[PDB]
């Protein structure tokens, strides 16, 4: 996150860090105790699943306060449109282990209705990023948590003002064109939460972008509206052997 | 009311009927009130809210 402030400890509760052998991957949210939706770009250059680890309750890295909760990734469902190396359709879903334990420190986001989200969601200006992403371009990475207030564009609207990838259906833009202010390299797979009436949904996930806080470009997110009922299905359905799923879309 | 304007009134989940009807829902964790539009939590940790936060103002 480039140009955010530190989220204060807890209030960011549904924020998910991944690790790959101890090291930062990308980041996730959860929606429910054994459920975290991310980024499926994340794992593409993934060579042993079973060494995917998903923590919540994290928010300074560099010390150990004990409302941390670590669970081995059970499952990564990826859509069957998704192609690796790619950036449509950047959306993965991960089965936990074992559940994580709700507390003042971890909680889920709420996974809205596709209506709800479309008619109403969609509409709502700000949302909030974060993640230990880097805080620059070409910089450092996060010790703390950080957090950004970003406003959504109209995809019409995001091409006409940016000046390479088309924006999809299963995208949209969020944030500023005046290299200030944008989510980065770190925070993939992160939420973009949504207040609406006391409440705060998931709308979309850190994606991708024409580098970090590029003048002239805003940050790219997916479109988890498109995903709602693919999700939900998902999550009905019993396990199965092998950690990476490829599951069809729609 | 209808649920593309003004979310129909609901709080969170709406539902349009045949009619002039309109069912307002809550996600799992809440409950829906007799208003008919508003959603409480049930449980100790519902999606979507910030703990110390609804305590802060508790
Ligand atoms: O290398 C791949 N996957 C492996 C992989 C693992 C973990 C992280 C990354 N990774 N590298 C760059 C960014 C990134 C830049 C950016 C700028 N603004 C906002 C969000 C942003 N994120 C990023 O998340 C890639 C391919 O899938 C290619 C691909 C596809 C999509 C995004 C990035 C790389
Ligand atoms: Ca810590
Ligand atoms: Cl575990």
């Amino acid at each position: 996150i480039v140009g955010g402030k530190v989220c204060p400890k807890g209030e960011c509760p549904w924020q998910v860090l991944l690790l790959v052998n101890g090291a930062q991957l990308c980041g996730g949210t959860l929606i429910n105790t054994i459920w975290v939706v991310s980024a499926a770009h994340c794992f593409d250059k993934i060579k042993n699943w079973r060494n995917l680890i998903a923590v919540l309750g994290e928010h300074d890295l560099s010390e150990h306060d004990g409302d941390e909760q670590s669970r081995r990734v059970a499952q990564v469902i990826i859509p069957s449109t998704y192609v690796p190396g790619t950036t449509n359709h950047d959306i993965a879903l991960l089965r936990l282990h074992q559940p994580v334990v709700l507390t003042d420190h971890v909680v889920p986001l709420c996974l809205p209705e596709r209506t709800f989200s479309e008619r109403t969601l969609a509409f709502v200006r700000f949302s909030l990023v974060s993640g230990w992403g880097q805080l620059l371009d070409r910089g450092a990475t996060a010790l703390e948590l950080m957090v950004l207030n970003v406003p959504r564009l109209m995809t019409q609207d995001c091409l006409q003002q940016s000046r390479s990838p088309n924006i999809t259906e299963y995208m949209f833009c969020a944030g500023y064109s005046d290299g200030s202010k944008d989510s980065c390299k770190g925070d993939s797979g992160g939420p973009h939460a949504t207040h609406y009436r006391g409440t705060w949904y998931l709308t979309g996930i850190v994606s991708w972008g024409q580098g970090c806080a590029t003048v002239g470009h805003f940050g790219v997110y997916t479109r988890v509206s498109q995903y709602i009922e693919w999700l939900q299905k998902l999550m009905r359905s019993e396990p199965r052997p092998g950690v990476l799923l490829r599951a069809p879309f729609p | 009311l209808i649920c593309v304007n003004e979310n129909g009134g609901c709080e969170q989940y709406c539902s349009d009927h045949t009619g002039t009807k309109r069912s307002c829902r809550c996600h799992e964790g809440y409950s829906l009130l007799a208003d008919g539009v508003s959603c409480t939590p049930t449980v100790e940790y519902p999606c979507g809210k910030i703990p110390i936060l609804e305590k802060r103002n508790a």
